[PDB]
């Protein structure tokens, strides 16, 4: 249902 | 683990017509939070790194032709290529990045159908350089033909040869959509000198008869 | 100018270690992950994993987990793919690519390296012989002359061929290698040119076989 968040900034 | 399946696996489309590749996900990659589909399309030409065409399923990458369009949602996606050009020949891939691992579809090979073109035939006797090292390779080149089916037979003093040659075909050309083929007859220097006439005989559907290219050794 | 440049083709025996590299430039290293992708023979791409330089965070594909290691040198803005002991079946082309690590960005692969061919084999490395395929009356007709270079008896792949230092690309066909009975490779690269300018133009094939550290520049002249 929800994506794996790969954001790190 | 989310997997992608592309259809068809292979595709032959005429210049100026439309090509269509489908991509289906084993799980939806649509996020309602985002209102985005976590999917991308890639183009992989021979000798080039893969190239990104679309992301978020339908956002066109800057610099990507207007002839390309990506559509779909959830589990069902489509790449369309209108007005097919020679430079579109490539393998095409979809990829999801919804969760890890970010899997690719298995790939779709796009072949360009152009008009029938007969091969131009060239032959090369072994170089003096090679002969000095004890071996003789005779190279027969079939250049810029379509379609791909082309046959080469080697005749030495009008005797059909078997088991002493190797051939290789290029990928389809990005500019003129043709193929080229090399056939190499390899003999020892001593064997090469037993005979006079070396001949490459070429068959292709763009030819009405087998074309022969030959030379006499030492000329 | 966004660039990812990978190390050259490499050759090792099974069981040996190998580390290949992906030198990035033209962007902030810490604003992206680096991904490694394997190209399968015939068709297919395998996403092997990603690594973030800011904290060494790695995500491996389950099927390569434990067999390969990723690392980065942020000072060199370089990412690395590691094998502690190679198998013959690790042979293949490996790509690196960049992935946006900024918030609300997608994780498509928008810029790629050129790919590097890792070969794992017990066979001996062997540099190629390069022979001219000179233009003659037998390779000249209709205003076109064909000429080339025969690159024979090398191991492993790849051999690369350019003409006139990359200045000649149109009409160039570098044929896929063939496997000879000896277990060695062979290929030819040909080019067609106007027969009218064989007296004014010069044609040189630049042959590179990095695994043997071999470079040959063969001038190909009519006779």
């Amino acid at each position: 249902y929800k994506p794996v968040d790969l954001s790190k900034v | 683990d989310i997997q992608l399946t592309q259809s068809p696996d292979s595709l032959a489309v005429s210049l100026g017509e439309r090509a269509t590749i489908n991509c289906k996900s084993s799980q939806s990659v649509f996020s309602r939070d985002n209102n985005k589909n976590y999917l991308a399309w890639y183009q992989h030409k021979s000798g080039q790194p893969p190239k990104l065409l679309f992301f978020w399923a339908s956002s066109r990458e800057s610099g990507v032709s207007d002839r390309f369009s990506g559509s779909g949602s959830g589990t069902d996606f489509t790449l369309t290529i209108d007005n097919l050009q020679a430079e579109d020949v490539a393998l095409y891939y979809c990829q999801h990045y919804f969760n890890t691992p970010h899997n690719f579809g298995q790939g779709t090979k796009l072949e360009i159908k152009r008009t029938v073109a007969a091969p131009s035939v060239f032959i090369f006797p072994p170089s003096d350089e090679q002969l000095k090292s004890g071996t003789a390779s005779v190279v027969c080149l079939l250049n810029n033909f379509y379609p791909r089916e082309a046959k080469v037979q080697w005749k030495v003093d009008n005797a059909l040869q078997s088991g002493n040659s190797q051939e290789s075909v290029t990928e389809q050309d990005s500019k003129d959509s043709t193929y080229s083929l090399s056939s190499t007859l390899t003999l020892s220097k001593a064997d090469y000198e037993k005979h006079k006439v070396y001949a490459c005989e070429v068959t292709h559907q763009g030819l009405s008869s087998p074309v022969t290219k030959s030379f006499n050794r030492g000329e | 100018q966004v660039q990812l440049v990978e190390s050259g083709p490499e050759m090792r025996k099974p069981g040996e270690s190998l580390k290949i590299s992906c030198k990035t430039s033209g962007y902030i290293f810490s604003d992206y992950w680096t991904a490694w992708v394997r190209q399968l023979p015939g068709k297919g791409l395998q996403w092997m994993g990603i690594i973030y330089s800011g904290d060494s965070d790695t995500r491996y594909h389950p099927s390569v987990q434990g067999h390969v290691t990723m690392s980065t040198d942020s000072s060199l803005t370089t990412a690395y793919l590691q094998w502690s002991s190679l198998k013959a079946s690790d042979t293949g082309i490996y790509y690196c690519a960049r992935l946006d690590a900024r918030v609300d960005a997608g994780w498509q692969l928008d810029s790629w390296g050129q790919g590097t061919l890792v070969t794992v084999s017990s066979a001996s490395t062997k540099g190629p012989s390069v022979f001219p395929l000179a233009p003659s009356s037998k390779s000249t007709s209709g205003g076109t002359a064909a000429l080339g270079c025969l690159v024979k008896d090398y191991f492993p792949e790849p051999v690369t061929v350019s003409w006139n230092s990359g200045a000649l690309t149109s009409g160039v066909h570098t044929f896929p290698a063939v496997l000879q009975s000896s277990g060695l490779y062979s290929l030819s690269s040909v080019v067609t040119v106007p027969s009218s300018s064989l007296g004014t133009q010069t044609y040189i094939c630049n042959v590179n076989h990095k695994p043997s550290n071999t470079k040959v520049d063969k001038r190909v002249e009519p006779k």
